[PDB]
């Protein structure tokens, strides 16, 4: 009996290999990698950070670092600027929709990763409130973990796309 | 600084004086404190009577229990004659009562020709 | 060695070690055997019928799903003669502790 | 509470938070404690995510290739232990996709498993053996809520990828594993973001710029590939119910 | 509005005559279905929400449904919708209660009966035993104690404005002789009129359904009441406990008279204080400044006796330990055979405080404290400074337990430490 069971259950694992597994992949398309940025950007190396879907919503937003492409013959410019334009596509064909405007970065906020920032969905306000209404040792003026802890910035851009915002938060990784 | 008392408000606790898990009628087993089973009020509702072997009883339990004929007039815990202890000021408001309990038994008993 | 105390566990284990057998046998053997057969049957159908719509030039070959419904149908065959065999070897089991009681 | 992190729960009212002992759960209303995940080290942790259908569950994934996942609403004890074979997990989603499969006349694919009753289990404790429903190793978080009125069948659908090598994995109802091969080996890419359009639909953000498009939409529509996915996972699961009870 | 804006053009397209009585009537057969059918789809956001606000259009619905498949589906939906969202242990316990409750009027406004709330409760008890602290505030509603006392040992808030909501709901009440005889015996016999009950109209009794036995009710009842009577009877509880008798005696279980007898000796023991004292103050002429209160302890559920720490043998002022214990004394002679203890950590005493400045400061506090501050009564007005060690030697005080009791003058302002010597606050440079 455990020969006869286990005479089974190993081809068993046979069948789902050779057949189920070649007709379930040709029922699966993957598509190929583009790029998008370049018709807007084709002058501009791109650095993609983050990009979430607004619940009943069939836009795209994204957050992009975009540094232009320095030809051999323009030497060591200063504008080798990371950029970090918020743009809009359509869920489906990825399709750009408003023109993108660059963000200004305070000069005090120069001094963290803007890679590692991620984005925040559903009502992040209600704890900024929550937190000064709770008797614990987080300060907000920036929300601080007391006087001698690590300061993380929750920068709540609000991104008006067609009347609403996202909202996002920048981790502390000091270079 | 001068400090005067305007209003007192203290609370005191009663519990009966007996003349010394064993706070409790031999008969309902209710605390003496507490009331027995036919009283719903502490105190003066559910009075305590000391008898002369000793042995204390709510005044309503002993004496529902001297009414009984099977009792005989006798104590419950030590079978002797309930007679209420002389000379406590607990027993002097229940003398009448329980002499004559005890009487009325003891002409039943001598009827009976027992 | 065997006494009275041993005799009564010795027969308390046997008819379970019978009675209690069968039961798995055709309570849970026989119900998920057929169960298998139909599954297996069912995948077969599948995979025939795409074979043919799809149309698609190349074929996975249905000789392991043939196996497997032989050997699923072997085991039920072979499933239901136990059966058959611990019947007898509850009457002989029981005919046995009779007299040696 | 003051941290980077933190996921809130789009159906309910919930964050999930990282703190020192593990994963922690708190409730936004009243900031008060519900449930702590025993977590060991951080890193080992590629994501988290929730249960977009529901809410009531949720997900870990693991660097190494094991998932694990634990109810909320249950003081976050454990339900489900999932294995992967040798798979490095850089960052997996998990997608819940309901299935409506209304009557239809040209449809005469009659069902006879549920005419068949139900089998059961043979479990044994101390005083004797006794006799229990049989219930799926999976079923326990995969059967239908009591809470949940609109119970039909919903597809698990679990899908990872792997690190350095840019290599995708599906992986269906926690126990059938599906290996997907990518031509754009190429770059050694990280993915930054995974995106849910609609059931069966996602798409992959690189750090390059470059998306990957995940479509189970051909497979969703399809009755007999759906009923196809099932099957092979229902023998695998009775044999081994069978070789349980031989042993 | 439907028929003056489209019948005419209905009537045209069918050709039938505008007056089609029968037409009319089905159509408006179908609006009042349509209307029933959309009621049941929102009746969750109808008794949460919308309530008491839409409770006109639950009696409109009372007017529709009449089959036992439209409760059924009613209920089905409502508790689907309600264990859905309420049911969550994220949201609030005060809140989900306050929700429930609001639940339970609006469906008993819509059923008389009661049998749809029976089955909403039947199946929503086990959550409510599965949240924990549900018990404690859902009697401290049921008592409208005061958010101090609920802040004191409920170690997460409470939201206030629900507090009063739920007080509110909770304290609503909207829920010829012989010709006669001829004419009534007619009028009243001739006039043809065409598990358990568990359906009773009273909310409250809902509310106590929660508990498997009422035994805990009655006992933590009992347990406030005995808190009260001590701090001191508010009229508010008085209704309280005429509610909690009234169910319990209507359903007669040993236990549950056990917890029922002592609340009226409770009253009893405040009666007779009160009754006593003023045949005190008559006989031996004391202090009418004294009102003490003759309790029995073993119904108070007063641990006198937890014999494991020599720490509440606190000296009272001289003249006030006299003055009680000639209360003590007589109380012996009025009622022979029994002895009246002191409770010393229980007891208030209102004390005025008179500084040099003219200040005057009245402050009830209990014997503890007053024994405290009349260590610093100063009969010739020199300043008394007191180091802790030597207040605890003439207070037989431990040190911890009287820089909690220091502290709470400091707090008031009256004593100020310095150097570890508490000293008398006898000029403020600050306006009061």
């Amino acid at each position: 009996y455990r020969d006869l069971i286990n005479s089974m259950s190993d081809m068993e694992k046979d069948i789902a290999q050779s057949n189920v597994n070649s007709h379930i992949q040709q029922h699966i398309l993957v598509d190929l990698k583009t790029d998008v940025f370049a018709q807007k950007y084709p002058s501009s190396q791109i650095n993609l950070l983050d990009a979430i879907k607004l619940p009943k919503h069939n836009y795209i937003v994204y957050l992009i670092q975009v540094t232009k492409h320095n030809s051999a013959q323009e030497p060591f410019s200063e504008e080798n600027k990371k950029k970090l334009y918020i743009g809009t596509l359509k869920d489906e064909n990825l399709g750009i929709i408003s023109k993108e405007s660059s963000v200004k970065i305070p000069a005090l906020f120069k001094s963290y990763r803007l890679s590692s920032t991620r984005f925040v969905p559903n009502r992040v306000h209600s704890l900024l409130r929550d937190i000064g209404l709770s008797d614990s040792n987080y300060h907000s003026s920036y929300i601080r973990e007391n006087r001698e802890n690590d300061d993380f910035i929750a920068c709540t851009a609000k991104v008006s796309v067609d009347g609403r915002s996202a909202s996002l938060v920048f981790p502390k990784e000091k270079q | 600084m001068k400090v005067k008392i305007n209003e007192v408000h203290s609370v005191f606790a009663w519990s009966w004086h007996i003349p010394s898990d064993e706070d409790v009628c031999g008969i309902c087993r209710a605390s003496y404190n507490g009331t027995c089973p036919s009283c719903k009020f502490p105190g003066d509702q559910c009075p305590l009577v000391i008898g002369l072997c000793h042995h204390n009883f709510h005044d309503h339990c002993i004496y529902r229990w001297l009414d009984t004929p099977t009792s005989k007039g006798l104590c419950p815990m030590c079978r002797q004659t309930f007679q209420l202890q002389k000379g406590l000021a607990i027993n002097d408001a229940h003398v009448q009562k329980f002499v004559e309990i005890v009487s009325r038994r003891r002409e039943e008993m001598i009827e009976e020709g027992v | 060695s065997v006494g009275e105390k041993n005799f009564k566990r010795w027969k308390y284990l046997g008819c379970e070690a019978y009675q209690k057998t069968v039961q798995i046998l055709t309570l849970i053997f026989v119900p998920a055997c057929e169960r298998i057969i139909i599954y297996v049957e069912k995948l077969r159908a599948i995979l025939q019928a795409f074979s043919i719509q799809n149309k698609l030039s190349y074929t996975s070959d249905l000789t392991a799903v043939e196996v497997l419904l032989k050997s699923s149908q072997k085991l039920l065959t072979m499933t239901l003669n136990s059966i058959i065999g611990l019947g007898r070897d509850e009457t002989l089991f029981e005919k046995f502790f009779i007299w040696f009681n | 509470i003051n941290d980077y992190f933190i996921d809130y729960n789009p159906l309910f009212p919930i964050f999930a938070t990282r703190i020192a002992k593990g994963l922690a759960i708190y409730r936004v209303s009243d900031h008060a404690r519900l449930a702590v995940i025993p977590i060991r080290n951080i890193n080992l942790v590629a994501n988290y995510d929730w249960d977009t259908t529901t809410g009531k569950f949720l997900s870990i994934f693991f660097k190494d290739g094991t998932i694990r996942i634990h109810d909320i609403f249950k003081d976050g004890r454990l339900v489900s232990f999932l294995r992967i074979p040798s798979t490095k997990i850089s960052k997996g989603i998990w997608d819940r996709i309901p299935l409506r499969y209304e009557p239809n006349n040209r449809d005469f694919a009659c069902n006879i498993i549920d005419d068949l009753p139900k089998l059961i289990r043979f479990v044994k404790d101390s005083k004797r053996i006794n006799i229990v429903p049989y219930t799926q190793p999976n079923s326990l978080w995969r059967g239908p809520d009591e809470d949940d009125l609109d119970s039909n069948e919903k597809l698990d659908v679990h899908v990872v990828f792997n690190e350095g090598n840019d290599k995708i994995t599906v992986f269906f109802n926690g126990d059938y594993a599906v290996f997907l091969s990518v031509d754009n080996i190429e770059n050694e890419n990280s993915l930054k973001s995974i995106i849910k359009v609609q059931d069966g639909f996602y798409q992959c953000f690189y750090e390059d710029g470059t998306v990957q498009t995940l479509n189970l939409g051909p497979l969703l529509q399809s009755k007999s590939s759906v009923n196809l996915l099932n099957y092979i996972m229902v023998i695998k699961e009775l044999i081994g119910y069978m070789l349980t009870h031989l042993e | 509005k439907f028929i003056n804006q489209y019948w005419s053009q209905f009537s045209k397209l069918v050709g039938c005559p505008e007056d089609d009585h029968e037409l009319t009537t089905t159509v408006f057969n179908c609006f009042e279905s349509n209307f029933l059918r959309i009621r049941t789809n929102e009746i969750f956001d109808i008794c949460v929400l919308a309530y008491p606000d839409s409770k006109v259009t639950l009696l409109e619905l009372r007017k529709i449904m009449k089959d036992f498949k439209d409760y059924t589906n009613i209920v089905t939906t409502f508790l689907s919708d309600f264990k859905k969202y309420i049911l969550n242990p994220s949201v609030t316990t005060v809140d989900a209660l306050l929700r429930y409750v609001k639940t339970i009027k609006a469906f008993l406004v819509l059923d008389p009966t009661g049998r749809c709330l029976h089955s909403i409760t039947t199946f929503v008890k086990p959550y409510f035993q599965e949240r924990k602290h549900l018990v404690n505030v859902l009697l401290y509603a049921m008592l409208d104690l005061p958010e101090e006392e609920l802040k004191e040992k409920i170690n997460f808030n409470v939201d206030m404005k629900a507090l009063l909501s739920l007080v509110d709901t909770l304290h609503d009440s909207d829920i010829i002789r012989h010709a006669m005889l001829y004419e009534h015996i007619l009028n009243y016999y001739i006039a043809w009129v065409p598990k358990s009950s568990y359906i009773k109209t009273n909310l409250f009794e809902v509310l106590l359904d929660l508990f498997e036995s009422r035994e805990f009710f009655i006992s933590e009842f009992r347990n406030l009441l005995t808190d009260r009577l001590f701090t001191l009877l508010d009229e508010k509880w008085t209704r309280c406990l005429k509610l909690i008798r009234e169910k319990i005696v209507k359903f007669t279980a040993d236990a549950d008279q056990s917890n029922l007898n002592s609340i009226d000796v409770m009253l009893w023991d405040i009666k007779c204080s009160e009754e006593l004292c003023r045949k005190m103050h008559e006989v031996a002429g004391l202090d009418p400044i004294i009102f003490p209160k003759f309790i029995s302890l073993l119904y108070w559920k007063y641990n006198c006796d937890t014999q494991g720490s020599n720490d509440l043998a606190f000296h009272l002022p001289i003249d006030l330990e006299r003055e009680l214990q000639k209360y003590s004394d007589i109380y012996s002679q009025l009622k022979p055979g029994r002895k009246l203890q002191l409770c010393k950590d229980k007891g208030k005493v209102e004390i005025q405080l008179a500084f040099k400045d003219g200040r005057k400061l009245v402050l009830d506090v209990s014997l503890e404290q007053c024994s405290v501050i009349n260590q610093f009564d100063s009969p010739n007005d020199e300043p008394i400074c007191l180091s802790l060690e030597q207040l605890s030697e003439s207070l037989n005080i431990a040190p911890p337990r009287l820089t909690h009791l220091l502290d709470f003058w400091i707090q008031k302002g009256v004593l100020l430490k310095e150097n570890g010597t508490y000293s008398v606050i006898e000029h403020s440079e600050m306006d009061f």
